């Protein structure tokens, strides 16, 4: 799975992962917390 | 040297052949020669503005002339100052710039000299001459003397931001009632 | 080993013979530093001497609560006993404490930093100086023969009086009463009244 | 009143807003039956709206002419108004993420320019030393700032290629 | 080497050797790779920890003074109104100001100090006073006029002791002067009334019913 693992450690796969990713934390995120206009501590 | 301040302990060296001397320096602050030079004319020139003021408060505490707390209070309020009932038409700007222009006279004249002469002079500060003839352990009963006053000094400001009465008021209510006028009765030296 | 069947003696407490009560109790192996043995060594002379004057005071004080000697000095409690007069309020009594106790303990360590340094008052009299927290306070002299039986007898006191002084504070905070009314109170049954059934010491019982 | 403009808590306008939102979802929901999904959608689209715009007169923005929100990007006219939310607080955020990320990258690229093949470790991403980097990226101010000073975050010029000017 | 590390399976990364106190290894961040750097931080952690103890000792022990009916010490959260509404109280920002600038005449010398250790010693410095600032080689550790009673200068490893002692106390009371800001910033109340009501109910009263912590949002 050496070869598998490093297919995808390759900058496709690693970048559609890592903007899935940050796009559904994002996402949940919004669907958490909505609206959010300012940064009111 | 007379006295090692503890019992027992171990002696700095440069604590031996100065007057006064116990041996009293834990924090080392005099261990470079130049600070224990200026230190011991610092101590002395301490212990005699220290022995003028203990004086100066006794003399105007049991004479009947006022608090040596009081004395400025009169300065302001109008004018008009106090002593031995004269009058002194001097108001707080003359007599702070009088004094000024004295002490940096006086400081400046004197501060010039040699080390010796800075801190132990001659001439017409020892008219008498018995400077000469063992002022060893005259400088030692000058020093404790000093060290003395400061203390008592040190004790009046304190007791007068603590009870806030006068020195002589504050011994002879201690000595009435010994038990609840101390120290440690009064809510600002013992909280507990 | 003496404090453990079947148990060895931590290394550092095997060499040191001259130690009073050297029974090889050191499971968590506090002192294991020289220097650290030293001041555990000299806290358990303090604590120990404290102890039992402490211990001996709150029992002399509630025999005499119990059977009825002294007058209403002696006739309160050992916790209320600052509801007497006495002859000085207690600022001045804390304040004089500390004063002297600072002279005393200053003295007591300076003795300690370098043993046989201060034993020489400026009167010029001096005393003899002996090991380190045993400095010959010895006027009527019971140290000339086997002292260290004596030595052991005081530790072994001393070690019981720190334990009761333990158990007159638990005690105090868990039943009512003076420590010699909660002693007969023990003796009344003895098999209900013990420190089980308190309601403050065990929690799982009596919620 | 920091430019003229009102707090939406008390200006008309963002309440008219409200409403006029608030009422057209309602017209949206006057079609369908009380219980069917699409009716509990718009109750949560309402519910949404109504939260959002009683958030928005809490936090304390400021509103226009009309009722719009407007933010102040000034340290100091925000600051000591209140509305440090509004551009600073989130301006320290973003400068800590973005230094966060770059950092992180920076320094994958220091660490597999030093290898046999840098040319293969940037398209064949070594994953756990991308992620041990990424997590050591959190600390970026300090170790960016450590670096400056050490002078190892920027490289001389007489090592660098320009052109012939 | 061989010390305990901060996890037992983990070695120590190569920039924490063991002579620091209180090295248990622990550096995941790798904050400390550079040793200038990690002199800087070293002093950093030594004032962050003493300016934590004190400050954790002026609040547990007022408080807990007040607890037991000694003194009656105001919350640590509001002692700063409470002095602010006195009839002499002296204002806020001449206060902030006197105080920064005792702090800017003193702290530019232990800032000098951290540069080269031997810095304030040099003759005519100050007034007879520049003796004291010798230093002991080591930054944040000055002694001289601090340290009165000298403790641990007899067996250098006596020190080392207290220098451990010391670390881990600031550490100690850093962690704690963290709980008490994130406690009362969730609970209204002070850290011993924290802890008094967690042992009222360990599983009912916690960080997982402030409504603070765990967000509404999500539960
Ligand atoms: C050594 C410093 C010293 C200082 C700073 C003062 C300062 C003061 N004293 Mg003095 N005293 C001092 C020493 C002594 N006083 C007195 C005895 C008194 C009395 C009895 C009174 C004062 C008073 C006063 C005040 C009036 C101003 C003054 O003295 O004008 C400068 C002095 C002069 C112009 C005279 C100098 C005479 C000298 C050259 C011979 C003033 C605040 C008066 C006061 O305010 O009482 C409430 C007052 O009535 N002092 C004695 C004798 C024990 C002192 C030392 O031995
Ligand atoms: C650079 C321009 C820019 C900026 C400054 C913003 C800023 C903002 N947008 Mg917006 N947006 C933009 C471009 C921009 N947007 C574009 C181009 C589009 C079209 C796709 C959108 C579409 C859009 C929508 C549909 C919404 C927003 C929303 C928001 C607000 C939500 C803040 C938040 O997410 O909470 C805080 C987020 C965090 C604390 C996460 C930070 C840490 C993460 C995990 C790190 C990520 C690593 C990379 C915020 C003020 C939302 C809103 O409600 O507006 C008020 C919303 O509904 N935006
Ligand atoms: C070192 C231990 C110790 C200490 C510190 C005290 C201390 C005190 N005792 Mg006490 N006493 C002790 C041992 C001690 N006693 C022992 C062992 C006995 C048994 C013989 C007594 C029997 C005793 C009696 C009978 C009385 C005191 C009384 C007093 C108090 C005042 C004494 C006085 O002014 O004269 C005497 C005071 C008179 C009014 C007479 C005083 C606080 C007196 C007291 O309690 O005050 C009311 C009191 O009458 N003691
Ligand atoms: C029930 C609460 C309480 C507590 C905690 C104390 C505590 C103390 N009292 Mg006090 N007192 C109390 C009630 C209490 N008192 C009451 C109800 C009365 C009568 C109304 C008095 C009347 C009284 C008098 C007249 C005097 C005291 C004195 C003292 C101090 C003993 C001197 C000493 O420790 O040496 C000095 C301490 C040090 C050198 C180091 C500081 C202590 C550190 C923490 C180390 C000690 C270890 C610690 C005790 C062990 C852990 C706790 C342990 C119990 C588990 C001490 C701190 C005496 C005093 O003020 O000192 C002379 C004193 O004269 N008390
Ligand atoms: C990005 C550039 C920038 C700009 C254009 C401004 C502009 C302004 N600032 Mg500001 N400021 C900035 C950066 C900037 N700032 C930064 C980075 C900080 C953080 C250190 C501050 C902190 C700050 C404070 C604390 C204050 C201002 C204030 C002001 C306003 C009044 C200035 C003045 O009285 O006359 C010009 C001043 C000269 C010295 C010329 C003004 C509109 C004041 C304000 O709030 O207005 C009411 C105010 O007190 N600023
Ligand atoms: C993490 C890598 C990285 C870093 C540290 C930088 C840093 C910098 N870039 Mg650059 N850049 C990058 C990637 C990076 N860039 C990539 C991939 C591209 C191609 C799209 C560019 C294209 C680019 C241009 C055209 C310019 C810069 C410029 C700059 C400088 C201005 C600040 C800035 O943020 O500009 C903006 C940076 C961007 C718009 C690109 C950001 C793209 C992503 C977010 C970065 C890559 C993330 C990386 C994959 C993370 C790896 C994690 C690791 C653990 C594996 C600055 C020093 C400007 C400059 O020269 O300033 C003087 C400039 O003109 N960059
Ligand atoms: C660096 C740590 C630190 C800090 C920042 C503070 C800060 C504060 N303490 Mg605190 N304290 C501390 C440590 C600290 N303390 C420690 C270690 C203890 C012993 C455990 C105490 C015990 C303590 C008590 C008992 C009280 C305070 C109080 C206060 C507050 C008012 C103090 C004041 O009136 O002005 C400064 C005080 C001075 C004496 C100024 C010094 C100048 C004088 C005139 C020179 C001396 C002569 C203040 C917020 C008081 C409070 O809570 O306010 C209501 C109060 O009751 N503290
Ligand atoms: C800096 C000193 C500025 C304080 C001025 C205080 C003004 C009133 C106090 C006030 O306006 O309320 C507190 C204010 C922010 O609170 P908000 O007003 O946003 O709170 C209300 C809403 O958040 C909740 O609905 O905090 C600040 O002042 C700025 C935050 C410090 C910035 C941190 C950055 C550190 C770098
Ligand atoms: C040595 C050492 C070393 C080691 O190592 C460490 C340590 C410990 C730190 C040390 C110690 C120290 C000390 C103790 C110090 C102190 C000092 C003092 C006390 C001073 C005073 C000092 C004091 C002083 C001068 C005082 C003075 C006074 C005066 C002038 C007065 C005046 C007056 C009078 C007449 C009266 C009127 O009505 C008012 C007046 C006008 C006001
Ligand atoms: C060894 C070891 C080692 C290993 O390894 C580990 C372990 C296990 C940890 C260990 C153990 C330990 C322990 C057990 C400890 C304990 C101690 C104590 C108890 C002390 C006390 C101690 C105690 C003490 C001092 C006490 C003292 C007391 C006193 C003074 C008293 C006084 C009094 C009196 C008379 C009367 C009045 O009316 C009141 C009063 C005022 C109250
Ligand atoms: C180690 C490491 C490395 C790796 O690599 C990475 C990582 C993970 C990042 C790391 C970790 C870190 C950490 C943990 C940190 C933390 C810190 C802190 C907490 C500080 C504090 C610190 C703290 C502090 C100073 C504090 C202080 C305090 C004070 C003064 C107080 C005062 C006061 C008082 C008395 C009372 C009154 O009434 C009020 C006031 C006025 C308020
Ligand atoms: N050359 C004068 C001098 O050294 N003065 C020092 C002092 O003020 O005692």
């Amino acid at each position: 799975m050496k070869d598998f693992t490093t297919y995808l450690s390759t900058a496709p796969v690693l970048t559609l992962l890592s903007v899935t990713v940050v796009a559904g934390l994002l996402i949940e995120i919004n669907r958490f917390f909505p609206d959010a206009l300012i940064a009111a501590f | 040297k007379a006295g090692n301040w503890l019992p027992g302990s171990e002696t700095p060296a440069y604590l031996e052949n100065l007057p006064a001397s116990y041996g009293f320096d834990p924090l080392g602050l005099a261990a470079e020669p130049a600070s224990l030079a200026r230190f011991r004319e610092s101590e002395v020139f301490h212990g005699r503005w220290a022995m003028l003021g203990a004086a100066g408060v006794l003399g105007v505490e049991v004479l009947g002339y006022g608090n040596w707390y009081d004395a400025p209070l009169p300065l302001v309020q109008g004018g008009q100052a106090t002593y031995f009932g004269a009058s002194v038409p001097f108001d707080l700007g003359t007599l702070a710039a009088i004094e000024f222009a004295a002490m940096a006279g006086a400081e400046s004249f004197r501060g010039a000299a040699e080390p010796e002469k800075r801190v132990y002079p001659g001439g017409a500060f020892d008219p008498m001459g018995m400077s000469k003839g063992n002022s060893k352990e005259l400088k030692t009963k000058e020093i404790k003397n000093g060290r003395l006053a400061m203390l008592a000094c040190l004790g009046f400001a304190a007791q007068h931001a603590a009870t806030g009465a006068s020195p002589l008021e504050a011994l002879a209510s201690h000595l009435a009632n010994p038990m609840a006028v101390n120290f440690a009765t009064n809510g600002v030296s013992l909280p507990l | 080993a003496g404090w453990d069947l079947s148990a060895e003696v931590p290394a550092h407490l095997a060499g040191r013979k001259d130690l009073a009560g050297n029974y090889g109790f050191d499971p968590l192996n506090l002192g294991k530093n020289p220097e650290a043995l030293k001041w555990y060594q000299q806290a358990e002379l303090q604590n120990g001497r404290w102890a039992m004057l402490g211990v001996a005071g709150i029992l002399v004080q509630e025999l005499l609560h119990s059977t009825g000697l002294g007058g209403k000095a002696a006739d309160v409690y050992w916790f209320d006993a600052g509801n007497n007069t006495f002859w000085a309020p207690k600022e001045t009594l804390i304040a004089i404490s500390f004063l002297m106790f600072n002279w005393a303990e200053l003295n007591r360590m300076q003795d300690y930093i370098k043993p046989g340094s201060n034993v020489t008052d400026p009167f010029g009299n001096k005393i003899k100086y002996v090991e380190l927290g045993y400095p010959g306070f010895d006027p009527l002299s019971f140290s000339k023969n086997n002292f260290d039986e004596w030595k052991l007898k005081e530790i072994k006191n001393a070690r019981l009086a720190m334990l009761a002084f333990l158990g007159i504070v638990a005690q105090h905070n868990a039943q009512p009463g003076s420590p010699l009314e909660q002693l007969g109170a023990h003796l009344a049954n003895p098999w209900k009244n013990h420190f089980i059934n308190n309601g403050v010491s065990p929690f799982l019982t009596d919620n | 009143d920091v430019a003229g403009l009102t707090p939406c808590s008390e200006s008309k306008a963002f309440a008219k807003r409200k409403k006029n939102e608030v009422k057209a979802l309602n017209k949206r929901l006057k079609n369908y039956e009380a219980d069917s999904a699409p009716a509990l959608a718009l109750k949560a689209t309402i519910a949404r709206t109504e939260a959002r715009f009683d958030k928005y007169a809490k936090q304390g923005l400021l509103c226009g002419t009309d009722g719009l929100p407007h933010l102040i990007a000034d340290p100091g006219l925000a600051l000591r108004y209140g509305h440090a939310g509004d551009v600073f607080i989130p301006t320290i955020g973003f400068i800590y993420f973005a230094g966060w990320l770059g950092y992180a990258g920076s320094k994958y690229l220091q660490a597999v320019a030093a290898t046999a093949k840098p040319i293969e470790k940037e398209i064949i991403i070594d994953v756990p030393l991308a992620w041990k980097l990424l997590w050591e990226g959190f600390g970026w101010p300090l170790r960016a700032f450590a670096e400056y000073k050490n002078g190892s975050l920027m490289e001389d010029d007489a090592k660098i290629t320009v052109s012939p000017r | 080497a061989t010390r305990p590390l901060w996890q037992p399976g983990v070695e120590a990364p190569k920039h924490l050797d063991g002579t620091m106190p209180g090295d248990f290894g622990f550096d995941p961040l790798n904050l400390g790779v550079n040793k200038e750097a990690l002199n800087w931080y070293r002093n950093a952690e030594l004032q962050n920890g003493r300016w934590a103890m004190l400050g954790v000792a002026g609040i547990v022990i007022p408080a807990e003074l007040t607890r037991v009916g000694v003194l009656n010490v105001p919350e640590w959260a509001e002692a700063g109104k409470v002095y602010a509404e006195s009839e002499n109280a002296i204002p806020f920002a001449s206060l902030l100001m006197v105080q920064l600038f005792l702090f800017n005449f003193v702290e530019i010398k232990r800032w000098e100090d951290i540069k080269k250790p031997g810095s304030q010693a040099e003759p005519g410095s100050f007034l007879g006073f520049e003796s004291g600032f010798k230093g002991t080689g080591i930054s944040g550790y000055p002694g001289g006029a601090f340290n009165p009673f000298g403790l641990g200068n007899s067996s250098k490893e006596a020190m080392d002791d207290l220098k451990w002692r010391e670390i881990r106390n600031g550490r100690l009371a850093m962690v704690a002067f963290l709980g008490f800001l994130s406690q009362h910033a969730a609970t209204g109340k002070g850290p011993l009334d924290n802890l008094a009501d967690h042992l009222a109910d360990p599983w009912g009263a916690n960080f997982c019913s402030n409504g603070v912590s765990i967000p509404s949002a999500l539960g």
